[PDB]
């Protein structure tokens, strides 16, 4: 039911630049309740961002969100190599659960 | 005490947060009996500073002035306390506590200057 | 630790059913965890179809009477085990289905909420297709 | 039209923690004194009449494999039975040559009260203390000469388990599940909270559980990983089978001194008729009491054709069965019990006799592995009987492949026998502190 | 420091009730320091957390608006306050003192849901 | 958290004494953990004892109507708040600070015998 | 324990200089403690000249550009030493001068206050006469 | 911990020669001790549960232990403390023994 | 005890091993 929109579609960064990924969603997410989400090539994405801002077990420490009323913003400091790929922002606060069209990082 | 109707809804918890309240009235078994007491001192010191120092101070049902952005919460009354539980809430405004907590004590000291000045 | 591994890739014919087996290995069991079933059409976004939460089956709106969840608990020498059922397959439902599985034991983590939850774990992928 | 913040004081918010629980033993003091091991004092709460409170439409996750509770439990056991038996004889001159001849006539040069003289000491000391070390007396000495030092349990010390209740502090709480045929991992239908555990005797047992509380309505099989073979298999009791163990071998024990104060008490000869320790079964009921813990077994296995298998590996507290009848150490087998083929051809065998195993008992006692102090226990005077009512088996699977599952008796650590009891327990805090929205503009 | 005028008329008591009131300013002796001054933070809290409770909080001669039905006692002001002492007054209401608690408290919440509410 | 603005003048420090206020949440290591909460319990309890029996419980800037003779200090306001901080003033009247406590309880209890005798 | 002793007496003349030396036995800094030179008339009261606090010299309403106040603190041999200065003296300046040091470790002593202190110890004086 | 800017030394009555002097250091000077000298420690049992350890013959080559000290750094370290210690005590000559 | 020695000495001494009775010989 919250028709959640992610912009730009597509970036091109390198290696030690800082990326902006943001989605704007239809309705104020006042819970935090967001997930963040990298798809590799080929298998699946993993959980960085859980909870607005809250970083997950086993994670690099240059994953860091943001959560302004219906703004949420993903951080990537100093990219890394395996940084590339496409990113997911989902909501889960109102059933059912809902995803980005994708954006995704090129060199 | 105040465990009986967690589960229930926001207005029945109202009528029951009040229904207890409260009734009151070198050994290792000794230790754990000293820590055990020390900490639930520690624990009341701490809720009562907290309330005391909203200006709170002894009453159950607090009120305060302070006002609610759309941004700690979007919903609406009647939701609130009917599609809702305490745990839920406090779920839902979890990490908003500690900012909740601080626009209190500047308001009450806000309004407690306030009424010092206009004493006069 | 928490590993997931489900079926292999098969291509099926319109009308069919499609049985795809998700194999938990390091989840102690399905009541404390929840599996959540993900679908991600080709160069696509992704889509949710459905969970079994403790025990609980649900499906998302378009999934009615379309999509059946099964779940089967520990045993002597398989893992616990969700398996997705799918039937009157059309050729719109040709995409990657994921299995995701993560942990509903502590309510302030803050991965579910109210049966809806993101997804800490993932599998491989089934790859399906007409 | 605009709400305002509302300080509520005491809502119904927990939050999972760990704590310390303090003692609560139900008031003894009329028994004489009898410094038992669970000591009776420092125990100071008295458990009032049970405080039950209900809560409705409220599901909690419960998780037995993770509970601080059994950790609180056996970090106090340990703490309590070092501290029983650290303030009396500590009986540090027995590492020795023994020049002994079950049990074996040994003698041994004994320091006396002073520290001129020497006293030669025949002793009976049973076979399993005794270690070996073309002649016809040979020459032995103690089990744990290598690990530590043997000391008395203690003059007037009791080894009889009472129940101890577990409270929390003012603003903790305990969730007990309250559920039928809880498996131990998962959601809770409803729960109540408590103050209090309820009555648990901590009863010290091997292989085969003692005392303690019964199942609601079947047999309930509970393990942390129960697709691994390494890890021990819990089950609960339907019912209880109720077992005699008795040693009918009226003891003469007499004290020598060692030392300045140091009284050290030795088994004297067996007078009357010479009997060996057993313990009693009922056939028909232990026998249906196994089949349906097989029968719900099987649904877990995959409906497999389950067999009991006896204790292989020697190991002398693994393979038997440890138990203390008033003061005694028993280690009797359970091979005549754990030997059975259940539903590999649906018939019968069984019979319906009385079931007498074996026992091999005897006094040095390193029991908490190697945490606890090493203990020799004293003789006790009189024939010894005490009567146990069996809730619970600790089972053990077996790596090679085939259609029929292998339950060998035998448990792990000591934290398995409350295992089956604190399951149904888990220790929360609750934040009285909440903020709502209302329409009060005030204060 | 109390004690004084324990014997005392109950109007001596009162006016005297008030004359003191309070000046304020592994070794076995510490361990029983340690347990004189956690025991005596108990009661002094235990205190607090009733007279807060029926809204006391900090009041000495605290009022409250529940009614006196001739159960817990039935003579008349004059008599109670001249042929009875405190500890006379205590022995009669010994056993009722659980009872006037919950009522108080049970008064106390009435009465601030009823502020609470008629503050719109 | 208090020692903010501890230098400046007391205007400052009135403004600041609210600006941080409280922002709150057998080894021997052990034992000095223990002594170490009681110690902060037992000082805790002895400030709240005086602020309740005062008549301030639980406010900040509390009020008192006890005159001020010319005894305790002789300056005019302007000096006290200027030329002067909280420890120069607590210097100033260190040893008047017992009579002012016996005055302030007094003031108290004669206000609220008042109070409660002109409730009729 | 706390020793002042300071140099002789001698005779001068009018519009000569007088360097009297005060030597600190037992003081350990005059950070921590405040030396004090006071002046008593023969057979009148007693006058303050001025201080050295913490570093800080000072001098009353008429010793103004008429004194000067020296202090050094502890070294290898010597004990902390503190001399009086004072030039363009008269016939009027003929007294004994004593030297006087009091500690400021303890703001609650009661001892100081804002400078102005009281004098704990005293020296045995200088006679000073034309 | 290193100090700011220069070298303090504090002593509590830096006259009295009783009295142990405190040096702190501008700036710190790297060590070096190791004991190539490789052990072969064996336990024997003295009691039930007493092990003592004790130490076997020294294999492969046999050396004594030792600490290297940078000379330059610690001679400028030296000078400066020497020279801090002057002013303190009257521009005397510093000698150390 | 007395050590019967020859930096370092090679010391001989009587130590009492596990049990009472024996004496061993500690070089
Ligand atoms: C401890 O303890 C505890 C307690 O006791 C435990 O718990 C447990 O657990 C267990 C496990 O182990 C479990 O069991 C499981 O369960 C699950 C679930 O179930 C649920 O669900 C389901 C589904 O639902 C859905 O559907 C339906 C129909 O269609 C509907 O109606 C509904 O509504 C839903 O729907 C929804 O959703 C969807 C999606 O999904 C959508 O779409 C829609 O729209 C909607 O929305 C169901 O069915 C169920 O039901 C049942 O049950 C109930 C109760 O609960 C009842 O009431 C009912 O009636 C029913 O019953 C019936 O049936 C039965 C059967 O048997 C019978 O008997 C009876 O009589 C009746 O008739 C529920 O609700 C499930 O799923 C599972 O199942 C499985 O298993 C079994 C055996 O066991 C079998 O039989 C089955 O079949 C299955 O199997 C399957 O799967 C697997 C996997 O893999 C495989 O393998 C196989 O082969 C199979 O497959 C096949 O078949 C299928 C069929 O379908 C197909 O599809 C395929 O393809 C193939 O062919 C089980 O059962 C339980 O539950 C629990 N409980 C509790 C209380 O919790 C625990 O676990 C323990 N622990 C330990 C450690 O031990
Ligand atoms: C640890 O650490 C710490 C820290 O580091 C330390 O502390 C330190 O200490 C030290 C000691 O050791 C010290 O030092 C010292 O100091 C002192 C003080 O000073 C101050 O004061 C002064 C005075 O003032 C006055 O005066 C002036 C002029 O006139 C004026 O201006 C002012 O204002 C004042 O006046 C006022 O008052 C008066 C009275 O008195 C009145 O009358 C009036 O009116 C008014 O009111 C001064 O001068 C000074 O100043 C200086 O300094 C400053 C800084 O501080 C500066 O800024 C300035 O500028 C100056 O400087 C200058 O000079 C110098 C010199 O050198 C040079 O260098 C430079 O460059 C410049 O130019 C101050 O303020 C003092 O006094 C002292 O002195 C002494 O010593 C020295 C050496 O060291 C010398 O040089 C000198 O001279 C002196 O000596 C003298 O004395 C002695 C005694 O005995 C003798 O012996 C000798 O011989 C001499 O005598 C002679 O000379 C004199 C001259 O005057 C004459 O008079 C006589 O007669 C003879 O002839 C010292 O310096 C320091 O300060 C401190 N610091 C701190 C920071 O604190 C501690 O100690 C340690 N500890 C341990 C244990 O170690
Ligand atoms: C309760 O007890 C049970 C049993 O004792 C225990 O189950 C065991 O769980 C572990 C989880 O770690 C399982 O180990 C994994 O098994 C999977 C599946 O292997 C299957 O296929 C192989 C080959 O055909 C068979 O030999 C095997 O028997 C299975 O049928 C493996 O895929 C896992 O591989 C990981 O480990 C490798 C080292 O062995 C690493 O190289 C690597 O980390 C592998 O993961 C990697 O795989 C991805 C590709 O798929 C790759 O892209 C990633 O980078 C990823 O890192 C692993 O071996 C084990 O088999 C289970 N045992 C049994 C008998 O089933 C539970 O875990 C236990 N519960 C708890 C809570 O402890
Ligand atoms: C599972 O639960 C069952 C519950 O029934 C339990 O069986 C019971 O065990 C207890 C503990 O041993 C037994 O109580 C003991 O009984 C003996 C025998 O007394 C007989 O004779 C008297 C008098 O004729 C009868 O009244 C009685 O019914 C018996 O027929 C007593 O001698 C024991 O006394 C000890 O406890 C006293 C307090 O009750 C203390 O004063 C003192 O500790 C006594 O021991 C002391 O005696 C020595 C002198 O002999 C003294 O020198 C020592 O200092 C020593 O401390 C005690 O009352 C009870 O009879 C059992 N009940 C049944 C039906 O058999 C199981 O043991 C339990 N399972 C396990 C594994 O423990
Ligand atoms: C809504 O409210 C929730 C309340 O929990 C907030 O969730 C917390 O968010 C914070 C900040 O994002 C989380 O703190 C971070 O946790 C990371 C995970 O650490 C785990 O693993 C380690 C090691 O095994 C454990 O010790 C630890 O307990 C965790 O289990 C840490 O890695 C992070 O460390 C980072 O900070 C340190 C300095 O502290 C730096 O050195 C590095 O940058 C390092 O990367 C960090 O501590 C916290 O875990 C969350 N709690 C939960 C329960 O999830 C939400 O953030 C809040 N919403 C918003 C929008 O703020
Ligand atoms: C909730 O769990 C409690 C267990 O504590 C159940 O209460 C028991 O109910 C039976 C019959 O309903 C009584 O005979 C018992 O005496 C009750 N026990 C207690 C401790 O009160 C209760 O039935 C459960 N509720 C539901 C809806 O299942
Ligand atoms: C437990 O007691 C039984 C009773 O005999 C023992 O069973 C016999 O053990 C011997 C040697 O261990 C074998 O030779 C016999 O064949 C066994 N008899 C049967 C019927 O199997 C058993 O060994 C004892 N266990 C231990 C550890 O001593
Ligand atoms: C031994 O087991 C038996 C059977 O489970 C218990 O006997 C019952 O005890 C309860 C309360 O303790 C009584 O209400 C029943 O009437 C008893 N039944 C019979 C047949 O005696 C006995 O309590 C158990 N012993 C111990 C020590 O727990
Ligand atoms: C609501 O919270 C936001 C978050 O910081 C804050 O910027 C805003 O000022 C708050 N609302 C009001 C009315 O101040
Ligand atoms: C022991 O040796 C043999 C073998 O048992 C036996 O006949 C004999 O009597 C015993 N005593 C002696 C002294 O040999
Ligand atoms: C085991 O259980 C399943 C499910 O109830 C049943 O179908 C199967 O027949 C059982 N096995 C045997 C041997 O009866
Ligand atoms: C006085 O106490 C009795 C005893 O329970 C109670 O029934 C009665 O209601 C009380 N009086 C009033 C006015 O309620
Ligand atoms: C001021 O203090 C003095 C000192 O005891 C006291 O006598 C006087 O009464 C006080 N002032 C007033 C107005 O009471
Ligand atoms: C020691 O210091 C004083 C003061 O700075 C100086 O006058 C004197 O020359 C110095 N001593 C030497 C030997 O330079």
């Amino acid at each position: 039911d919250i028709q959640m929109t992610q912009s730009p579609s597509t970036l091109s960064a390198s290696t030690g630049d800082t990326v902006r990924i943001s989605c704007r969603a239809s309705q104020s997410i006042t819970g935090n309740w967001v997930a963040w989400y990298q798809q590799r090539p080929g298998k699946a994405p993993r959980l960085l961002i859980y909870r607005g801002a809250a970083l997950l077990g086993g994670v690099p420490s240059r994953f860091r969100g943001s959560a302004a009323g219906t703004d949420f913003t993903l951080t990537i400091g100093n990219l890394q190599a395996e940084d590339f790929g496409t990113f997911y922002c989902q909501q889960y606060d109102t059933y059912p659960g809902t995803f980005g069209q994708g954006t995704k990082v090129e060199v | 005490g105040f465990l009986g109707a967690a589960g229930s809804t926001m207005g029945a918890a109202s009528i029951t947060l009040t229904v207890q309240a409260r009734q009151l009235l070198l050994t290792v078994w000794g230790i754990k009996q000293l820590q055990a007491r020390v900490l639930a001192v520690e624990r009341y010191l701490q809720d009562q500073k907290f309330l005391g120092l909203w200006g709170c101070s002894g009453k159950i049902i607090c009120c305060t002035a302070v006002p609610w952005n759309s941004s700690w919460s979007n919903k609406t009354f009647e939701e609130i306390w009917n599609n809702m539980t305490w745990i839920e809430w406090e779920r839902e405004i979890s990490n908003y506590t500690s900012q909740i907590y601080d626009i209190l004590t500047i308001s009450q000291t806000q309004q407690e200057k306030n009424e010092k000045d206009l004493l006069e | 630790q928490i590993h997931l591994v489900q079926s292999g890739t098969e291509v099926k014919k319109p009308g069919s059913s499609v049985t795809v087996s998700c194999k938990a290995y390091g989840v102690n069991t399905f009541g404390l965890y929840a599996v959540n079933w993900v679908r991600q059409a080709p160069g696509q976004s992704l889509e949710y179809i459905g969970q079994i939460w403790r025990w609980k089956s649900s499906a998302s709106h378009h999934f009615r009477g379309r999509v059946l969840i099964s779940a089967v608990d520990l045993t002597g020498s398989s893992p616990p085990i969700s398996s997705l059922e799918i039937k009157n397959l059309t050729s719109d439902d040709t995409a990657v289905y994921f299995c995701t599985t993560t942990s509903t034991y502590d309510r302030w983590s803050g991965l579910h909420h109210d049966g809806v939850m993101a997804f800490s774990s993932w599998g491989q992928g089934t790859l399906i297709s007409v | 039209n605009n709400l305002w913040v509302t300080v509520y004081y005491g809502v119904p918010v927990w939050r999972d923690a760990d704590t310390t629980l303090f003692c609560a033993s139900d008031a003894k003091a009329y028994e004489t004194e009898v410094h038992n091991v669970w000591a009776t004092h420092a125990c100071v709460p008295t458990d009032p009449n049970p405080q039950e409170m209900h809560l409705k439409n409220v599901t909690e996750n419960f998780n037995m494999w993770k509970n601080n509770m059994v950790e609180q439990m056996h970090e106090d056991i340990i703490s309590l039975w070092d501290q029983s038996l650290k303030p009396c004889v500590k009986l540090t001159p027995l590492c020795v040559t023994l020049n002994c001849t079950d049990v074996r006539n040994c003698s041994f040069n004994m320091t006396t009260e002073l520290r001129d003289k020497q006293q030669k000491v025949y002793a009976l000391f049973y076979k399993l203390d005794i270690v070996p070390i073309s002649s016809n007396f040979s020459e032995y000495r103690l089990i744990n000469c290598n690990t530590s030092v043997i000391k008395q349990a203690c003059p007037k010390v009791s080894f009889d388990p009472i129940p101890i209740h577990y409270c929390t502090p003012a603003g903790y709480a305990i969730l007990r599940c309250n559920d039928k045929k809880f498996n131990g991992t998962g959601p809770c239908k409803n729960v109540s909270s408590v103050q209090c555990t309820h009555g648990i005797k901590p009863v010290v047992s091997t292989q085969l559980l003692l005392n303690g509380s019964l199942a609601e309505e079947g047999i309930i099989i509970r393990s942390e990983n129960l697709t691994n073979n390494a890890k021990t298999i819990i089950v609960h009791f339907n019912e209880s089978v109720k077992i005699n163990c008795t040693r009918p071998s009226n003891n003469t024990r007499t004290g020598i001194h060692i030392g300045p104060g140091q009284v050290f008490y030795k088994t004297g000869d067996i007078i009357g008729d010479i009997r060996k320790a057993y313990c009693n079964i009922s056939g028909a009921q232990w026998h249906k009491v196994l089949g349906r813990v097989a029968n719900k077994l099987k649904e877990h296995f995959n409906n497999k054709t389950i067999v009991f298998k006896p204790s292989s590996g020697g190991d002398p507290e693994i393979t038997m069965h440890s138990f203390n009848c008033r003061g005694e150490f028993f280690y009797c087998n359970t091979t005549k019990l754990f030997n059975s083929t259940w539903g590999g051809n649906k018939n019968e065998t069984r019979d319906n006799g009385t079931i007498t195993i074996p026992c091999r008992i005897k006094q040095i006692i390193n029991m908490w592995q190697g945490v606890g102090q090493a203990m020799y226990a004293p003789p006790i005077k009189g024939v010894i009987k005490c009567l146990s009512n069996i809730t619970g088996i600790l089972l053990t699977r077996d790596n090679d492949t085939e259609n029929n599952e292998t339950f060998r008796p035998g448990g792990g650590d000591m934290r398995d026998n409350w295992r089956n009891e604190l399951y149904k327990y888990k220790v929360v805090q609750i934040e009285p502190l909440g903020i709502a929205p209302t329409k009060c503009k005030r204060r």
